[PDB]
């Protein structure tokens, strides 16, 4: 799952 | 202080650089607020982003229904005006969370949805299309959904949706506004389109009733919108505006609202603009 802040 | 004083301070703080320094000091998530349900195994893939999760205390619960949704109540009080602007702030629905999304709209009979994202950006999906292209009809979570009209302006699309509970035949209508000129992690492509849009959303409110606002993650662009609506309400009533306090009060209810310093700088400059226009 990805991070939004990245 | 006064509206006049708060604005002198904002103007000086933007030239001084201290307004941004203090924004970068502010916590992104309120320390000590439990985030547990969002991290349960059955709920992890219901979050579009691993780091954007609702607090237990303000997460939206479905009526008579245990299903989790990544959505938060965000209420902005202006007590010196006996006023509360209610929101439900949420992420862009995933293919398998559209049923829960529409269930929130139905539970609370929400009449207004504000979507601050395009469906895709740079070949990547940012939000599932949870409504059908007219005239098609769509099934979600035991609701039939159709788009009764669709009209594109410069910066956004206005759609009217009909939601039908299939078992009862009861119908509900919803206005849906999709702002398409505002990239993730960035500022609106045009500040004047943004300000007109925000005032338009204000005019479509029905008292007591939350506005459902979402983007991709439901924190960056949604935070800027919520800040601006709050500031507009305050400026019209000659009440002091402290954007840092506004951002903090949002973050106490949904973590990370207003994502970047550029977004914060944008909204502060827009607040000064509207103040200078109102005299």
């Amino acid at each position: 799952f990805s991070a939004y802040v990245s | 202080d006064t509206l006049e004083g708060s604005m002198a301070q904002l103007k000086k703080g933007l030239e001084s650089g201290t307004v941004l320094i203090q924004f970068e000091q502010l916590y992104r998530k309120k320390p000590g607020l439990a985030i547990t349900f969002a991290k349960l195994p059955q709920n992890l893939d219901k979050n579009r982003y691993k780091d954007v999760l609702p607090y237990d205390t303000t997460r939206v619960l479905l009526q008579g229904n245990e299903d989790y949704i990544n959505a938060s109540y965000v209420n902005m009080e202006i007590p010196a005006a006996n006023l509360v602007n209610k929101y439900i702030a949420t992420q862009g629905p995933l293919p398998h969370t559209c049923a829960q999304f529409w269930q929130v709209v139905w539970d609370q009979k929400l009449s207004l949805i504000v979507m601050l994202t395009t469906l895709t950006e740079r070949g990547r999906t940012k939000c599932h299309q949870y409504w059908p292209d007219p005239p098609d009809v769509m099934n979600h979570g035991g609701f039939h959904i159709q788009c009764q009209s669709e009209d594109c302006t410069i910066a956004y699309v206005s759609r009217e949706m009909l939601v039908t509970n299939t078992q009862t035949g009861e119908e509900h209508t919803v206005t849906h506004l999709q702002y398409v000129a505002w990239p993730a992690h960035g500022v609106p492509d045009d500040s004047s389109d943004f300000l007109e849009f925000v005032n338009y959303v204000r005019s479509l409110r029905v008292d007591s009733e939350p506005v459902l606002v979402h983007s991709s993650a439901g924190i960056g662009r949604t935070g800027v919108l919520v800040t601006m609506e709050t500031a507009m309400c305050l400026t019209e009533r000659n009440l002091p505006i402290y954007p840092l306090d506004i951002v903090r009060k949002m973050r106490d209810q949904r973590a990370m609202m207003v994502q970047t310093s550029s977004q914060y700088k944008f909204v502060c400059e827009a607040i000064l603009r509207v103040y200078e226009e109102g005299l």
